[PDB]
C-alpha cells in the first residue's frame, strides 16, 4: 500500500515561516514527480508546486514563486515545502500527491496518491477563547412541534471549538454549524438543538463548550426567558 | 494559467440515476485532463486520468470523454458511494489548474424549512454588540435565501451564513445566518425581521421580533 | 501489441515546436529497424544506443516527441547545440538516450503566400530545460516600460509564425520531426523489441 504522510502544519503569523514534510512509503520514491497541492477553508483544489524524481526541475503556481521552496530528500523518502514569507491567503490544509506514472518527465500526468493533508493557519490574530451566548427558545410558540434553542460561540482564535449538548446526552437533532471567519480575524459559531416543546418545562437545555487553545471550558444554561 | 470551468455547479440526484457532469479549459489540452472525487473531510481520489481511463478499482458505471476543450464525466447508474465533488484538472501545462468542482448530492422530497429567530441576548448587550440568529432547520433543497429586514430596511453587508452538510439521516441540510450590529445602531429601531424563500415555500417566509419583546 | 508509431510518424497534423507534442508509448512491442530501413527519412541520428540494438532492448517507457521546424534547424534537435530552437523551444539533455528522426515535409506544410500555422517561440527570459515545453504567450517585456498585454515599443510577441511558403529553399522548408527518447526506471520496462 502507497502512504503519504504530512506534517508540520500549524498557526503562524504573516510574514512567517514553517516547513512542511512528506513522508512517503510504498513505491520507488526516486521514479516519481511529486506535487503539493492545497485547498483553502470550504474551497476547491489549488496546485501549488511540483518536483522532478531526480529533484533537477522544479516549479511553482505564480502565487506562491519566490516565497515558497520544494525538495526532496531520497534517503528519508521525504518531499518537504519550504514556506517563506507567509500570507494569510496562504491558509489551506496541504497535501502532497505522488504522480502515477515512473518517470522522469512531470507534464501531462494525474495525481494517483493523496495524503490526507496538514492544516497551515496564516494570521495575525491572538489566542483568545470565545464568549457563550443563548439562543433561547422562543415563549410565543404555542404549537405542539418542536422547538429550537442554541448556544452562540462567538469571537475565538484559533480553530478549533467543541460543543457537546447536556455532557453529550443530549445529540439528536443537534446540528452545530462550521465556523466563519469573521473580518476581525475571530471566529463564530452557533450550535442549535430542536427539541420537542412538551418537554421545554421539564428538561433542562446545556452546552457545553471547550476551546483547548484558549483553556476555555463554559457551560451556558438555556432556557425561555420572561 | 489555462481557465478550469465546471458545469453545473451542484447536481441533485438519486440511486441509479444517470448523471453527467461537464469540465472545460479556456484553451487545447488535447486529453491531458483528469478527473477527482472528494468526500468531505477527505483527500481526493484519482477518478479518471488523460480523459477517459479509469483509475484502478474505478466500477464501470463510470466514463470519461473529450479531447480539446470540452470533457464530460458520465456516471450511468449512481450509486450511494457516488455522492461527492467531482474536480477536472488539466496536465497539459504548468502552473496546473482545477475545475472549481461539481457536487453532486442526494435527491430527496423537497422539505421547507423551519425557521426560527433568535434576538440577542441581554448578556451580549452588556458587551456593545448585537448579533442576531436566524435559523432554517432541515430543509431539501440546499438553495435557499435569507434576507434580513430592520424596520423594514434590506440589509446587506452585515449578515454571514454557514451551512451543515447534508444530514446523514434524513438527508436535509440546516443552515443559520447572524446579523451582527453594534448595540449602539441595534437599539437605533424596533423591528428584526429574517425572511427566508426556498422551493418547499408558496410565499417567503418572515420570523420577527420587537426589540425588548415587544 | 504493436506499438503505436504509425499514428505518430503519420498524423496528418503536427505540432508546432513551441507547443511541441508528446506521446507516451507503453506496453507494446516495436520494431525500431523497419523506422532505420525506410529511406524516407533524411536525419536519422541516436544518441545513447545503437539502431540496430534497439530492438533487444526493453524500456519503462518510450516517448515520441513530434512538430515541425525548418530544414536548417534539424541541426539544433541534438543534445549540446545552440540557437532559437534548442534555447527557446525543445532542449534534449546533454546524456540524452534516444534517436532524431526527420523528413522533408514541404508537400505538406508549405501554403501559397505563406504558412501561418507553425509557430517558433523567439523571444524568453531564459533557455528551457532539457524536455521542458512552454506554451504561454505572454508579451516579452524587452526593456522597463510595462507592455500591458500588447505588443509594442520593447513588448514582443513570443511567438513568430515560420511562413513556410513551397518555394522556398530547403533550409526554410519545413521538416516533420520526430524524437524517441529510451527511459530505464526501476518500474518494470514493459516496451520491448521482437
Ligand atoms: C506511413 O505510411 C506509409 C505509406 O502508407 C508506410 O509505408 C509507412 O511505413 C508508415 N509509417 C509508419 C511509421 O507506420
Amino acid at each position: 500500500e502507497v502512504q503519504l504522510v504530512e506534517s508540520g502544519g500549524g498557526v503562524v503569523q504573516p510574514g512567517g515561516s514553517l516547513r512542511l514534510s512528506c513522508a512517503v512509503s510504498g513505491f520507488t520514491f526516486d521514479d516519481y514527480a511529486m506535487h503539493w497541492v492545497r485547498q483553502a477553508p470550504g474551497k476547491g483544489l489549488d496546485w501549488v508546486s511540483l518536483i522532478s524524481g531526480d529533484g533537477s526541475y522544479t516549479y511553482y503556481a505564480d502565487s506562491v514563486k519566490g516565497r515558497f521552496t520544494i525538495s526532496r530528500d531520497s534517503s528519508k523518502n521525504s518531499l518537504y515545502l519550504q514556506m517563506n514569507s507567509l500570507r494569510t491567503e496562504d491558509t489551506a490544509l496541504y497535501y502532497c500527491a505522488k504522480a502515477q506514472t515512473p518517470t522522469l518527465w512531470w507534464l501531462q500526468d494525474a495525481f494517483d496518491i493523496w495524503g490526507q493533508g496538514t492544516m497551515v493557519t496564516v494570521s495575525s490574530a491572538s489566542t483568545k477563547g470565545p464568549s457563550v451566548f443563548p439562543l433561547a427558545p422562543s415563549s410565543k410558540s404555542t404549537s405542539g412541534g418542536t422547538a429550537a434553542l442554541g448556544c452562540l460561540v462567538k469571537d475565538y482564535f484559533p480553530e478549533p471549538v467543541t460543543v457537546s449538548w447536556n455532557s453529550g446526552a443530549l445529540t439528536s437533532g443537534v446540528h452545530t454549524f462550521p465556523a466563519v471567519l469573521q473580518s476581525s480575524g475571530l471566529y463564530s459559531l452557533s450550535s442549535v438543538v430542536t427539541v420537542p416543546s412538551s418537554s421545554l418545562g421539564t428538561q433542562t437545555y446545556i452546552c457545553n463548550v471547550n476551546h483547548k487553545p484558549s483553556n476555555t471550558k463554559v457551560d451556558k444554561r438555556v432556557e425561555p426567558k420572561s | 494559467d489555462i481557465q478550469m470551468t465546471q458545469s453545473p455547479s451542484s447536481l441533485s440526484a438519486s440511486v441509479g440515476d444517470r448523471v453527467t457532469i461537464t469540465c472545460r479549459a479556456s484553451q487545447s489540452i488535447s486529453n491531458y485532463l483528469n478527473w477527482y472525487q472528494q468526500k468531505p473531510g477527505k483527500a481526493p481520489k484519482l477518478l479518471i486520468y488523460v480523459a477517459s481511463s479509469l483509475q484502478s478499482g474505478v466500477p464501470s458505471r463510470f466514463s470519461g470523454s473529450g479531447s480539446g476543450t470540452d470533457f464530460t464525466l458520465t456516471i450511468s447508474s449512481l450509486q450511494p458511494e457516488d455522492f461527492a465533488t467531482y474536480y477536472c484538472q488539466q496536465s497539459y501545462s504548468t502552473p496546473f489548474t482545477f475545475g472549481p468542482g461539481t457536487k453532486v448530492d442526494i435527491k430527496r422530497t423537497v422539505a421547507a424549512p423551519s425557521v426560527f429567530i433568535f434576538p440577542p441576548s441581554d448578556e451580549q448587550l452588556k458587551s456593545g454588540t448585537a448579533s442576531v440568529v436566524c435559523l432554517l432547520n432541515n430543509f431539501y433543497p440546499r438553495e435557499a435565501k435569507v434576507q434580513w429586514k430592520v424596520d423594514n430596511a434590506l440589509q446587506s453587508g452585515n449578515s454571514q451564513e454557514s451551512v451543515t452538510e447534508q444530514d446523514s439521516k434524513d438527508s436535509t441540510y440546516s443552515l443559520s445566518s447572524t446579523l451582527t450590529l453594534s448595540k449602539a445602531d441595534y437599539e437605533k429601531h424596533k423591528v428584526y425581521a429574517c425572511e427566508v424563500t426556498h422551493q418547499g415555500l408558496s410565499s417567503p417566509v418572515t420570523k420577527s421580533f420587537n426589540r425588548g419583546e415587544c | 501489441n504493436l506499438c503505436p508509431f504509425g499514428e505518430v510518424f503519420n498524423a496528418t497534423r503536427f505540432a508546432s515546436v513551441y507547443a511541441w507534442n508528446r506521446k507516451r508509448i507503453s506496453n507494446c512491442v516495436a520494431d525500431y529497424s523497419v523506422l532505420y530501413n525506410s529511406a524516407s527519412f533524411s536525419t536519422f541520428k541516436c544518441y545513447g544506443v545503437s539502431p540496430t540494438k534497439l530492438n533487444d532492448l526493453c524500456f519503462t517507457n518510450v516517448y515520441a516527441d513530434s512538430f515541425v521546424i525548418r530544414g536548417d534547424e534539424v541541426r539544433q534537435i541534438a543534445p549540446g547545440q545552440t540557437g532559437k530552437i534548442a534555447d527557446y523551444n525543445y532542449k534534449l539533455p546533454d546524456d540524452f538516450t534516444g534517436c532524431v528522426i526527420a523528413w522533408n515535409s514541404n508537400n505538406l506544410d508549405s501554403k501559397v503566400g505563406g504558412n501561418y500555422n507553425y509557430l517558433y517561440r523567439l523571444f524568453r527570459k531564459s533557455n528551457l530545460k532539457p524536455f521542458e515545453r512552454d506554451i504561454s504567450t505572454e508579451i516579452y517585456q524587452a526593456g522597463s516600460t510595462p507592455c500591458n498585454g500588447v505588443e509594442g515599443f520593447n513588448c514582443y510577441f513570443p511567438l513568430q509564425s515560420y511562413g513556410f511558403q513551397p518555394t522556398n529553399g530547403v533550409g526554410y522548408q519545413p521538416y516533420r520531426v520526430v524524437v524517441l527518447s529510451f527511459e530505464l526506471l526501476h518500474a518494470p520496462a514493459t516496451v520491448c523489441g521482437p
